[PDB]
DNA sequence: ATCGGATGTATATATCTGACACGTGCCTGGAGACTAGGGAGTAATCCCCTTGGCGGTTAAAACGCGGGGGACAGCGCGTACGTGCGTTTAAGCGGTGCTAGAGCTGTCTACGACCAATTGAGCGGCCTCGGCACCGGGATTCTCGA
DNA sequence: TCGAGAATCCCGGTGCCGAGGCCGCTCAATTGGTCGTAGACAGCTCTAGCACCGCTTAAACGCACGTACGCGCTGTCCCCCGCGTTTTAACCGCCAAGGGGATTACTCCCTAGTCTCCAGGCACGTGTCAGATATATACATCCGAT
């Protein structure tokens, strides 16, 4: 399914995923279309700190989600 | 002993000035504020500037007689003027904020009662208000607030919703204290508006502060010489601030000519902008999140 | 026979601060020698550390100081952050 | 604290050393550069001397580090044990 | 009255004080000056005799070395009186 | 097993500089905390030197570094100037300059 | 016919010279030169092509830096034309 | 011997500098100094060569020797 | 604790040249640091001449082409010269 | 027994100049001929020193070398003149030179 | 140029003090005999590389002439600096109190030389293709004579 | 004030040889322990650095006052730049003979390391004269009236 991750400049990116996957392999995905290092980025979903670790359906990311992309630094 | 009065034009506790006047410096007593003070206030009021007019005058400082003689002239236009006010005139605006000339003045005045025995001037500071306009969504916090007139200014002369000043050492907080009672007091007595503001006693790298700072949209700091641990600190808690927030220091953070590469991706140059501030006729630096930058500096890489 | 260098070193880390340029072969010698005169001042001011002080073994320790000799400044603040950062992640490894 | 020491070189001081370099006069506007020379001078060396001396956690300064931080710069000196 | 010629009063001064071998700027002057610019350096440090005397008499050498090379530059132009274009002419070579 | 650079996160020859650092001869030991240090310092002065280089070599069109673009990158920089005061690099030249008394009148 | 106003073409050929990067002497009598003084230390030597390159190298940025210090020091003297004594003033400030 | 070392030449290497106008006697001294120059390099370089039983210099033993006077070089390796 | 001097060498060697004069306690210090750094230029420029040719012993050769190196021409055709006899009374007896 | 610097004909002590050659990292080895010879070649170099000085000491009517007398035997000969170059020694003064031009 | 007055500079004379030579008791670094072992001295080889010489373009080097801009001697002016005298000032010399810190020995423990095996990280050797070196046509700049 | 020509810069096609990517390949970086001395550290004796103070007087200082002197100006003349023409050799490519630079086994003989023996350099204390200070006086030197 696809969903969307909106970062902070008017720029939406897409994705089609499965709940089943990892955080990470998203990140890789994401690392794939916009070379932006994964330890760098910091997803946030409805004011939760969205943590690496756990599943897309754990925090009940559905079918057409708007997702923001905070950039951080080392 | 002796004493001189001066009623307050709004019915607040009158200006007491003890007699013989404390000396404040080489440079600097007690008579020079109070012929400022007079000079300010009939500036204030053209109504007494006129009252005052009629009987200037060569005011001898040294003689007691003479000051009472042009504070009982002062009191009675005052009083007069309170009898205007019962008449047709409109009364002076209540609560608007003062002109430039009266923060310098009241500020001054602060002083003058406070130091009794380094500082930013009050020049750069309106430099730097000219320069950063504030609004209402700002929230400004001097960290390292020294005595805390910069605080006193800028809670002055905007409308924020609250201002802070944090101060480290007992000596100069100890004199913020007594500087904003001092302000309240004669902010009463002239009868004009500052927004809120309170200066407290703490140390601004505590867990509990980052959040405060993570929140506060412009932060002013005067890092000169507090060395690399204190700049790295202030570095790790910038870099949790919220978008368009801004940061004045007088020492850079990040060089001026900074080019992101893939080899300083971790100094915090690459998430602001920097820029010299103009020289008043030492230097300060402005420091603004924009991640925009690291954005098109990965959209390039592709 | 195997003639040292340091090359392919300084080819590896000029594509980190540039993405596309190229080093012609005369300037890289040149960065090459650049690069042993600068390790050569630094170890001899390392060295007289020793016998200055009566230890025997150049430490850690010594280089810092060091360093903050011999180049001015700007560049010798920037090189003890460096330094500093470099040593304070070796020490974790797994 | 301290102030302004930079005054303590007076002018004749100043008049008597080049005096044994070998002018005849001097005119009225040396002196600000040469203590200018004086200062820059005595801040290279005595800040390498400070170097050299909290290498090694003694607190102050001997004249022996003094020597050899002027000899860091080539301008060795004897007569100290250096 | 009796007076001298201006000139060579200064060349009395010269045959005298090249002759003897003794410290020029008074002492206590000096102290004060290392320790001041020491206190910008660090905090409070300490000082012995004899790195003090050590480095007044390396500051002596440097300042007559570069006196005597200003009178050769200030003698190149027709002129027998140093000024301050002369001492810096006199800098921009050693490499400063 | 995993090299001494990897672990340091850093790009310069660790091990190499370990090596030359034994036998130099300038001590009876070394320590193992002392050859990262210097290989950072020199890693660092290295990018510095080819920054300055690679915009001069982008402001005359030209791509490929060569020695006059290395030599002009130096000298217009006021701070690496004093380390090699006494440097000349070959087959450098010298910065554009000429003394104003001498622009015609 | 056509002609220049002296002086101009020079200062064309100062900012020409100063662009490029060549060398300056033509190399065959700067290779006979150093074959010639190296003469009187050891009889028969034999040199190889890099060091003679080397060397012209060398001896070009010093006669570079000798001409450049001269150049300053005989505008010091508001004469803008150099003459031996300046040249022998800059080597003898330098510590030769 | 010397005279390879001709006349334009010594003002083209003038020019680098920046003078601009040159009279009718620096030659000599310009030709003196370079002479006394390359003989105290070639003296320690031929030193350096005959130290180490060859019989021809190279480009590393004229660098070493150019290291000890105070003008050091890069380019050439060591 | 002791520390070594170069002390009582200069003040004997003073006498093989002159019987009559004397030296101060300042001057004495003097010629001590003079001798010590000679040692050490002299020690310096040996132990370079080892890595521009990968030897590792320094020698009476390697000493003697660095001496040649250091000293301006005639002083130090002397100094080859005492090096020259004084190798010789040490392979005598 | 026999101290080496006797066998060699030198004052200047052999046993020592050995002792600190070895320590100070200066060569893995050190040949038995090396400390003779530096020995020999300090002590030429000191006597032609001393010996300069003390000849500058009885011109000014004393027996006894203070400083003065040894910088001025250094800089008044040519070839010591370089060795020292960059060298200055304490409580020396300078030589006396006018600059003819200035004269009356 | 001429002597003559005046002020500094140099020569021999007492005395008086604190740095300089010498003797002693003393330790600890230098000397002698000896193993063991590897760095260095010498012989071969092979082959890269240095030197010597020859023919052609031609770019650069030598040479005379015209003239112009700057090197250089003198002159007048006023400004800034040497010189000397009476006034102020803090520099220097002695004496004491003290104490933070220089320096030395003891104990031990974490850290760094040393060695067998492992192996991938780094380097010679060979293809290849593109930045840039060169070139000629036009589009702009600079300087000067009226 | 401003046009003619000498130079200087933008444009585009051609043609290459040095960058750089790949591959087979050896030997320096790495792991893993054993062991030992250099260093980190805690505790003491004692020194010299610091702060203060009472007191001479040498030296810092401020001002009158005359004058050598830095500086602008004019004027002369000389020597040096530009440019055209003519003589030189720089140099680019070419060839060919051999001199030593780099290297590889081979050994041998010089040199770290060790143990014992012991006598030369060091702190200490002691006497004694060399040179610093004072001084009267012989005289070189500098200005000044003439």
């Amino acid at each position: 399914m696809q969903i969307f991750v909106k970062t902070l400049t008017g720029k939406t990116i897409t994705l089609e995923v499965e709940p089943s996957d990892t955080i990470e392999n998203v990140k890789a995905k994401i690392q794939d279309k916009e070379g932006i290092p994964p330890d760098q980025q910091r997803l946030i979903f409805a004011g939760k700190q969205l943590e690496d670790g756990r599943t897309l359906s754990d925090y009940n990311i559905q079918k057409e989600s708007t997702l923001h992309l905070v950039l951080r630094l080392r | 002993k002796l004493e001189l009065r001066l009623k307050s034009p709004v019915g607040a506790e009158p200006a007491v000035y003890p007699w013989p006047l404390p000396v404040y410096d080489k440079h600097h007593d007690a008579a020079h504020e109070i012929i400022e003070t007079i000079r300010w206030v009939c500036e204030e009021i053209p109504d007494l500037k006129l009252a005052m007019e009629n009987y200037l005058i060569d005011y001898d400082t040294k003689s007691f007689e003479s000051m009472q003689r042009l504070c009982d002239k002062y009191n009675r236009a005052i009083d007069s003027i309170h009898q205007l006010w019962k008449g047709t005139t409109q009364p002076m605006k209540l609560n608007t904020r003062p002109s430039t000339g009266l923060l310098r003045h009241i500020l001054q005045q602060v002083y003058n009662h406070s130091v009794t025995d380094g500082e930013t001037s009050f020049d750069l500071v309106a430099q730097m208000i000219d320069e950063i306009k504030m609004t209402d969504d700002d929230l400004f916090v001097d960290l390292g607030s020294g005595v805390g007139q910069v605080v006193l200014q800028v809670a002055a002369a905007t409308n924020c919703k609250h201002h802070y000043g944090v101060e480290k050492a007992d000596i100069p907080a100890k004199y913020a204290e007594t500087m904003d009672r001092e302000f309240r007091k004669w902010m009463k007595w002239y009868g004009k508006k500052h927004a809120e503001y309170t200066l407290e006693r703490g140390d601004f790298l505590s867990e509990e502060w980052r959040e405060r700072i993570a929140n506060t949209s412009v932060i002013f700091v005067n890092n000169f010489a507090f060395g690399p641990e204190v700049d790295h600190q202030l570095k790790e808690r910038f870099a949790n601030m919220k978008e368009g927030g801004r940061i004045v220091s007088s020492k850079p953070f990040a060089p001026l000519n900074f080019r992101i590469n893939s080899r300083n991706l971790s100094d915090i140059g690459t998430i602001m902008r920097v820029v010299e501030l103009s020289p008043l006729k030492v230097s300060y630096y402005l420091h603004t999140i924009d991640r925009t930058i690291l954005e098109n500096y990965f959209s390039s890489l592709k | 026979t195997r003639k040292e260098s340091y090359a392919i070193y300084v080819y590896k880390v000029l594509k980190q601060v540039h993405p596309d340029t190229g080093i012609s072969s005369k300037a890289m010698s040149i960065m090459n020698s650049f690069v042993n005169d600068v390790f050569e001042r630094i170890a001899g001011e390392a060295s007289r550390l020793a016998h200055y002080n009566k230890r025997s073994t150049i430490t850690s320790r010594e280089i810092q100081t060091a360093v903050r000799l011999l180049l001015p400044g700007e560049l010798a603040k920037h090189a003890v952050s460096e330094g500093t950062k470099a040593v304070t992640c070796y020490t974790s490894a797994k | 604290v301290l102030r302004d020491n930079i005054q303590g070189i007076t002018k004749p001081a100043i008049r008597r050393l080049a005096r044994r370099g070998g002018v005849k006069r001097i005119s009225g506007l040396i002196y600000e550069e040469t203590r200018g020379v004086l200062k820059v001078f005595l801040e290279n060396v005595i800040r390498d001397a400070v170097t050299y001396t909290e290498h090694a956690k003694r607190k102050t300064v001997t004249a022996m580090d003094v020597v050899y931080a002027l000899k860091r710069q080539g301008r060795t000196l004897y007569g100290f044990g250096g | 009255p009796h007076r001298y010629r201006p000139g060579t009063v200064a060349l009395r001064e010269i045959r005298r004080y090249q002759k003897s071998t003794e410290l020029l700027i008074r002492k206590l002057p000096f102290q004060r000056l290392v320790r001041e610019i020491a206190q910008d350096f660090k905090t409070d440090l300490r000082f012995q005799s004899s790195a003090v005397m050590a480095l007044q008499e390396a500051s002596e050498a440097y300042l007559v070395a570069l006196f005597e090379d200003t009178n050769l530059c200030a003698i190149h132009a027709k002129r027998v009186t140093i000024m301050p274009k002369d001492i810096q002419l006199a800098r921009r070579i050693r490499g400063e | 097993a995993k090299t001494r650079s990897s672990r340091a996160g850093l790009q310069f020859p660790v091990g190499r500089v370990h090596r030359l650092l034994r036998k130099g001869n300038y001590a009876e030991r070394v320590g193992a905390g002392a050859p990262v240090y210097l290989a950072a310092v020199l890693e660092y002065l290295t990018a510095e030197i080819l920054e300055l280089a690679g915009n001069a070599a982008r402001d005359n069109k030209k791509t490929r570094i060569i020695p006059r673009h290395l030599q002009l990158a130096v000298r217009n920089d006021e701070e690496l100037n004093k380390l090699l005061g006494r440097v000349t690099i070959a087959q450098g030249g010298v910065l554009p300059n000429i003394q104003s008394v001498l622009l015609p009148k």
